[PDB]
């Protein structure tokens, strides 16, 4: 089970991106999927998440970002609007599966996002 | 200038408002023209008098200018040959695409879909401007690509039409052009897409093609449109050709994740670039450049490693008028923001 | 069968709103529901729409606007993230009902949205 | 012959021996039908076959008389067809038309709009108004005017008679242009009373419920209604995802004061959802009750002719608030996929369809 | 609150029709929807029905007819292929609703189907 | 990933058949499932297809064939009613998987359907 | 819009019962539905509730009671197992709906449940 | 292809359990899943079952037991409320698969449930 991410790159301030992580394997539908980010210098924080128990946004990105999931597929999107230089960093995707109480995490390798 | 762990973007003139131009790195010169003059400069002479193309010298030399149905060739741009073309200028027809396929010659396409092979050398190395042949017998040509140089004066050229006709021609300055490949790949791509994307029927259109490291394999850029959800999907189809049986097989199909907006500007033509010609393919859209990677060898380990797809987003202001490429980067000509350079670090 | 709209007002550039329209009548679930807008000086354009046959967005609002509607009730929300001055205008809601081929339209009376 | 509680379908006995490609129609106001191929035209009153050898023909008003033939760019007019049991028979008027026959252009649609004249349209979109009476009752064949300044004309209809020799004519194009012209045989100039584009309005009326209307909406036909300011339109949209074709009847009300309109009603047919692959066929609206000047009936029966079917529906005659208060029925007469419809006609009670091998079918809506 | 059927008419033997009844009004989503017919001389018989328990077909039309219902809508369709002269008759649509144990029927006026 | 079909044979004109195909595979839910056919002499044509983006039928089988799929299950069904001699051919099932932009197709080995 | 509850009456200790209530009227699908009880002498308490967020039970009845709702229908069932004399009281059904921000309650008149 | 069961143990009269079983192995979604039990001395009986057609419950546990399934997952749950000493026994999970007409059973080894 692998996670690979697309959508990162270079944008100017006030522009838009849409990150997508759509990787899968022999496993079934993931219980939760989330986007984290590590800015240059700061620590890794959760940007957004979506699960059967709800869709969470961090307050720094509320009203600018939008997390969405293509129904049962293990494919997640993070639409980032009105970007700032503070949004620069390495964005990771995280999947979480729960089977019979056992909880497993899966991480992508990260994608760089640079804002001008 | 503007860099991350995968690529670099370097920024590196006067106005007039229609513009046309490009940049040829093999010749080593860039060219840009309006309705009055053309400026040329190695990577700044002015020639007045319209679509132009730099030719090879025989250090510097050569320029061909097509206006209406009249073509004029200067063997040195620093004493010209003239040719009247069978272009119906009164019927609103103009020259659209043109390719330098030396030592064979020049290939032109028109808005009406006719294709001309023109020779610039005449059996003695003597500079000429004579019509070689027609290669045409709501569709239009979308790509003209150079193939290998197969000998003295001979060269392969790939032609792709909007509806899916793909043709490999063997042209030469010395003959009789012979089609090495002539197939219709429209139905094949459509079949590859119709189950997952039923709305491909009636909207699938081919925008560009590019050779791969194998002479028999090509990469095709296409689009389909979902009117229900107002979405546009872009498709890279890797197709392997067999010259013996004039047949082909779809080797792979990829839908871009990062660019999904329509091309309302009916004047723009998106372009594939594979500057090594892992393989890094770039696709230039009106306001973005999508960078993805595949495997060079079209083998069984092709899809064993999932590849990233990044994008460089430009301001919605930039008016791209032309492009070019060498062996390491891609050059994009804006009207007011200079010449952008995309360098894929790999 | 009326349509009542809520959520308009004034917002700073880069802000966000959530328009909503929930009114109904005697007849059951509307077949389609949509948001239109008329900017100062321009003509009235469809902005977003949702129906069994798809969810349409206009290119100028794509990625920033999200039209949503619960199947149970005739309520439509328009989440407008990352707003621009070009988004200023009068926003209308529109419902469309189809019974046996008879197609009927219904319009709300509008809501002003100003962006600084 | 074949009847239920709503309509009757009778086969009739007319039979034309030709052949192998036919055109033709049947004009019930004049009282004659004609059928022609590449060699001859057969005329016969609908009450054996009088023949004219030599292509699109039209009968004119005179008791019997009048045939116009268009071949290439040439139009020929016989004022009295009754003065022919001859072989040649040359008491005709001629007119060279500005039709580019070498460029693949041919005449397509044509309307008899007497007492004004004849309106023709071409495959290339040009529209001709031609006069047959020349300011003194004399028979002539002169060009009146052009009314055109991947689109084509799809309908030409007669409006009310505005006076001596003057008549309104409606023109509909596939891209949604609708025009009401005032034409006259008299020394006068053509004038546009209505010139609007209804394409965007129908599109906006369908787009929310059917987004796939964008890029697929096309107008096929139009027909006047009991009110001079109201018109019925037949459009179609296509869903490429599910491979489905939807047909739409749009009742529109026009305003000659402001050159504007408003979509009054929109209906999607429930019984026919097939595309039109044969590009030579054009589905048509028929309202037979429109022919009786003293029509005092609460319900209006509209029929739509498709290459292998006839859809029959009813609406309210008065476009009022009680219009949609009563839900109406929609029925269909399914013909064999064999029948080759080559023309049509109608009177105040019934519709007539000309096949190539099965005769002349008559659809009679009992109401 | 009426039931009105469409699609009746005249067909030759071996042809096809698509009856439809989309009647609705104040009433909510029907629990069951069915097509009955009455042949000249015979008695009214159920042709096909559809409910949360599944689609039922009478055996005489099995393999030739298809009943369908747009999910949640009060619209039912009966596709009749490969018709026989014995299929001639008056076709009625029936809707049935159960609320709080109370069971209500609703009938259409019927439509004639004549096969040759 | 393997597709295996079931249910072919010989049928009289006007009869009916039911084909099924099941994908036993390491992967998850297929994105699209379809039925193609090849008649003797003619070239292979898609007959029916189903995916989230739409369900398609060719005109020549429209109304007589019904394609269904068991939600997320990797089994697709084709109910063929009112069979006609022109329906004779080899019917193949096709499954299409889309992961992160990569599109893969899988085929069954074929089932003979003869109509007298 | 009215609410009438069924199922009340008499039962012995250790017996079981099933209360049921179906909303009748024009309103759309209620946003939440609940059962309350008023014991002789004590105050009215919510015993069970159900909404999009999930189902809520009071610990006094958890493991003994079960609330359920017919899928997208204004009908609740309260299966009461392993009864106690302390469960005797008047059980009311309650339906709450949120339309355009306005919150509306609807109460049934209640049914008596007696346990020996 | 193995089935493992959890949730068993010992409970007092009137208590509750939630048995669960998750199938692991190279196999798709099971067509049906059921719970059986063997009491001391008696023969094996079917307690509950869930499939495409719904849920079967034996009369002795009706109202107190609830069988549930994560539609796509191969995980079945059995909520046992208001337990009686006669519920004591070894509870087995059974899974039924139908592919191409081949019908296969799979059993778990069983879980002891004791009621005091």
């Amino acid at each position: 089970v692998q996670l690979v991410e697309s959508g990162g790159g270079l944008v100017q301030a006030g522009g838009s991106l849409r990150l997508s992580c759509a990787a899968s394997g022999s496993i079934g539908s993931l219980d939760a999927m989330a986007w984290y980010r590590r800015a240059p210098g700061k620590q890794r924080e959760r940007v957004a998440s979506i699960s059967r128990y709800g869709t969470y946004y961090v307050d720094s990105v509320k009203g600018r970002f939008t997390i969405s999931r293509d129904n049962a597929k293990n494919t997640v999107y993070l639409q980032m609007n009105s970007l700032k230089p503070e949004d620069t960093g390495v964005y990771y995707c995280k999947g979480v599966m729960e089977v019979g109480g056992v909880i497993d995490e899966y991480w992508g390798q990260g994608t760089q996002v640079t804002v001008s | 200038f503007t860099e991350n762990n995968r690529y670099i973007v370097k920024t590196l003139y006067s106005s007039g408002d229609e513009l046309n131009g490009y940049i040829d790195m093999q010749i080593g010169y860039g060219l840009v023209n309006d309705h009055k003059k053309v400026y040329i400069w190695n990577i700044y002479i002015t020639v007045p008098f319209p679509r132009c193309i730099l030719t090879f010298p025989a250090e510097t030399g050569g320029l061909i200018i097509i206006k209406g149905s009249k073509a004029i060739y200067y063997e040195d741009i620093n004493f010209s040959h003239e040719l009247e073309l069978p272009i119906n200028s009164s019927g609103g027809e103009k020259c659209d695409l043109m390719l330098n396929c030396e030592p064979a010659g020049i290939v032109l396409s028109t808005n009406m879909g006719r294709i001309f092979f023109i020779t610039i050398r005449n059996s003695m190395g003597k500079p000429q401007l004579k019509l070689g042949k027609l290669l045409n017998k709501n569709s239009s040509v979308v790509s003209l690509r150079n193939g290998p140089i197969l000998g003295k004066g001979t060269r392969l050229v790939y032609i792709t039409t909007n509806k899916g006709i793909f043709q490999t021609w063997q042209l030469s300055a010395t003959s009789h052009p012979t089609k090495l490949i002539d197939v219709n790949i429209y139905e094949a791509i459509l079949e590859s897409l119709q189950d997952l994307y039923p709305f491909a029927h009636g909207t699938l259109k081919i925008w560009d093609s590019h050779p791969l490291q194998d002479e028999s394999s090509q990469l095709f850029l296409s689009s389909i449109y979902d009117s229900s959800c107002n979405e546009t999907y872009y498709i890279l189809s890797t197709i392997i050709f067999d010259s013996s049986s004039n047949s082909f097989t779809i080797f792979s199909t990829y839908r871009l994740n990062t660019f999904m907006e329509s091309i309302t500007d009916t004047k723009f033509k998106p372009k594939i670039f594979i500057p090594q010609m892992v393989t890094s393919i770039l696709v230039m859209f009106p306001n973005a450049v999508v960078i993805t990677q595949v495997n060079s060898k079209l083998d069984s380990s092709y899809s064993m490693r999932r590849k990233w797809e990044d994008i460089v987003s430009l301001r919605n202001d930039i008016d791209i008028i032309g492009s070019g490429y060498d062996s390491k980067s891609l050059y994009v000509l804006t009207k007011q923001m200079g010449v952008l350079q995309f360098f894929v670090k790999e």
